[PDB]
RNA sequence: CGCGGGGUGGAGCAGCCUGGUAGCUCGUCGGGCUCAUAACCCGAAGGUCGUCGGUUCAAAUCCGGCCCCCGCAA
RNA sequence: CACAUGUUCC
RNA sequence: CGCGGGGUGGAGCAGCCUGGUAGCUCGUCGGGCUCAUAACCCGAAGGUCGUCGGUUCAAAUCCGGCCCCCGCAACCA
RNA sequence: CUCCGGGGACAGUGCCAGGUGGGGAGUUUGACUGGGGCGGUACACCUGUCAAACGGUAACGCAGGUGUCCUAAGGCGAGCUCAGGGAGGACAGAAACCUCCCGUGGAGCAGAAGGGCAAAAGCUCGCUUGAUCUUGAUUUUCAGUACGAAUACAGACCGUGAAAGCGGGGCCUCACGAUCCUUCUGACCUUUUGGGUUUUAAGCAGGAGGUGUCAGAAAAGUUACCACAGGGAUAACUGGCUUGUGGCGGCCAAGCGUUCAUAGCGACGUCGCUUUUUGAUCCUUCGAUGUCGGCUCUUCCUAUCAUUGUGAAGCAGAAUUCACCAAGCGUUGGAUUGUUCACCCACUAAUAGGGAACGUGAGCUGGGUUUAGACCGUCGUGAGACAGGUUAGUUUUACCCUAC
RNA sequence: GCGAUGUGAUUUCUGCCCAGUGCUCUGAAUGUCAAAGUGAAGAAAUUCAAUGAAGCGCGGGUAAACGGCGGGAGUAACUAUGACUCUCUUAAGGUAGCCAAAUGCCUCGUCAUCUAAUUAGUGACGCGCAUGAAUGGAUGAACGAGAUUCCCACUGUCCCU
RNA sequence: CGGUCGUCCGACCUGGGUAUAGGGGCGAAAGACUAAUCGAACCAUCUAGUAGCUGGUUCCCUCCAAAGUUUCCCUCAGGA
């Protein structure tokens, strides 16, 4: 799918309609001092092998594309996240098409 | 070792006398499974010096 | 395969 | 699951050497003052078959 | 009768999935070189893509029913 | 660096 | 998933670096040479330098975002 | 002043870290299935039918589609009517473009199908992001539990239109995911421990990273050296049902048969029989009914090979066919192959077809299938596999009852 | 000499292939890397950055290492086969030998012999489903309580008891 | 056990002593032998191991009285 690096949309912390700046949701670095990291890497420490399940059947090949909102105004800088149906497609504000012209 | 049974030779086993696997093996390999060429440099009918 | 025969024993 | 026979010629008590009959350990003359700085004649007592 | 696969200048080939321009080896034909053949040089033609239908802006390209051949299922 | 070969009669 | 390094004339690589420079080989065509296919020399065409944004008097070059590829190292929904 | 030499701050040892590591250890190798395997997903959805006019309703039933795609193919407003056909006009023809008429949809709506739609839900423009945030209730599968999808609402902020209004995605029927963990976002929010500050970490709420075996384990094979609990719920054999297949027999008669359809044949259809063939099913048997042949022996059937009694030929004699009664009596010796089957030699009156748990292993044999040892060919990295060949491979018991 | 292998006397040979999986060799030219140590930011935990061995990635050797070693067509003057030629492809496309074999489905392949009659045996033919060279090929003097075919003699195996 | 068989001067047979002990030994190699037990010996213990799988489950009378159907589960001989 095609969508915009602008909208225009509803602000949790305004309370009305503000533009915003519009981009993808990135997955972040995972920590390692996180409660189940560290509750993983003690278990996972000494002898025994592998404890918890590793994830091997893969079978979907898409995911749920989620945007990363941004408050235009100057002191409002509120982030939300919004979810959009899967695609395997996906660029920002790119080729506005037209309607009919001549191709080739 | 070909002749042999499996459970006591890594050459042994199948339904026809061969051994299944490249005879030249490391020398890094553990006990019980070193046997035939070990660390062979060079493998077949020497020709020349 | 079906079988062989048997060699019984003490039993 | 078997031991192979290469791993069985380490622990001895069949494949050790018939050493019965031998009739010694085949070694020279050890170092004293004779072979550091003369020399020390000997003669040949017999040949026998190891 | 079933599944996987191919058919294309005369013999073999590429080009399709990502359609906008059909190329090449041998071969046929004409001329040159030779007394003549061969070899070599110059020039030109030959490809409805197996059939039907749909699609897309257009079908060799994407899809469905059907003919032949190679070996397979029982 | 290639120049292979063209049935018999006088 | 991370690191490293690459995307360039019709094809390949150079130039990137210490920013002003887009060159060479094969290939297309033309001319000269050969008994001629070839060989040899010159000239003409042949690049948004993978894409976008920012920096700079100046980047294909410096940085970030996106697509693809290779190597290695990984893997608790 | 080191016993002599040779090495020497290097071997080597202890502890960590990385590589390698079926040598060794543990474990796994999904489910449905007209046995199992193989093939497929009928394992998660949706459309028409099955489906017997509420609804629901099965099979590895039939025809199909799906794990998407869309910054618009979403939401309003405005303006038009499509497919097709006819008639005309230089290029222009069957169609390139213009004009007129008919045109209930025969077009199109993102797609397979169904329903629905004409001043629109279709085509073209203008503006926008209701594809935004937050409580509840209900429907759909339902246990009337979830997830997903949807339906009416409520409070905001909006878009659009002059406005009534419509819109919180796609005209509807489908396109998706629990716990735990991780990541992001939201707060003048809570704890971080005896108190205070700041990192950090743990909390609340809302999204995402997936389990397609789709209410969601982390998972390769082989055993012919195999083992256990079981299963006739489930296969290989006999017996049962059926006769698709095989074999056998009638009707019609178009014709062959020199002239003649039925002396003898006989196309196209059509009606039947059989369990001496193979298929189909799983009813009986897996706390065992000894799984092929050959030898020997008893009896039975006729769909009659021979012999007997008879009829008809396109039967001069002779010979040979066809038809009826007819199972009384006979149906051989051998080469090859384990063979059933099959072919050949010879004789004969003829060398017909079959059943009795595909008669018959406490009657015989063990040649072959079908253990464990081996050889060869193909496949597999491998252990091993082969309705692929070759070789050697323990055939137990009556003295019980019945029958003779 | 010891240890680990493969084949299996003598004679004659031991064809080609390192593309794959193994084995082995070179390397600061280095693409990657853990611990430890070094430097920097931070109040510190912590984070970042360079360095960082082996092993791979790269480049050679090895098949008496595991193993493997093609297909589609036309072509001499009767026709056929067809040396020959064209062409696609891989690392090589099976060379010397051998064969209906313990290896061949078709198959009880075809020919000759053995028989009165042979799906048996022997000798040849090779388009060989799926033969083939130390996963050894061919050969086979002597020998084998190894597996088959035929002949003389011999006999109750049998006629037929 | 009988007849018939292979070998019988050397890789021959055999007594006693001794060494190798179980995931071990040993094997001219058959998954063979290891005290009638070997594809992992025997004894004791964990152990009364587990079994969705078979078998069995003990006196009388009276009254009431079924289901093999929905959904889910690596669920199909079983459970909720
Ligand atoms: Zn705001």
């Amino acid at each position: 799918v095609n969508v915009p690096k602008t909208r225009r949309t509803f602000c949790k912390k305004c309370g009305k309609h503000q533009p915003h700046k519009v981009t993808q949701y990135k997955k972040g670095k995972d920590s390692l001092y996180a409660q189940g990291k560290r509750r993983y890497d003690r278990k996972q420490s000494g002898y025994g092998g592998q404890t918890k399940p590793i994830f091997r059947k893969k079978a979907k090949t898409t995911k749920k594309i989620v945007l990363r909102l941004e408050c235009v105004e100057p002191n409002c800088r509120s982030k939300r996240m919004l979810a959009i149906k899967r695609c395997k497609h996906f660029e920002l504000g790119g080729d506005k098409k037209r309607k009919g012209q001549v191709i080739q | 070792g070909v002749a042999m049974n499996p459970v006591e030779h890594p050459f042994g086993g199948g339904n026809h006398q061969h051994i299944g696997k490249p005879s030249t093996i490391r020398r890094d390999a553990p006990a019980g499974r070193k046997v035939g060429l070990i660390a062979a440099r060079r493998t077949g009918r020497l020709r020349g010096t | 395969g079906r079988g062989r025969g048997r060699g019984r024993g003490r039993g | 699951g078997r031991v192979i026979r290469g791993q069985r010629k380490g622990a001895g008590s069949v494949f050790r050497a018939h050493v019965k009959h031998r009739k010694g350990a085949a070694r020279l003359r050890a170092v004293d003052f004779a072979e550091r700085h003369g020399y020390i004649k000997g003669i040949v007592k017999d040949i026998i078959h190891d």
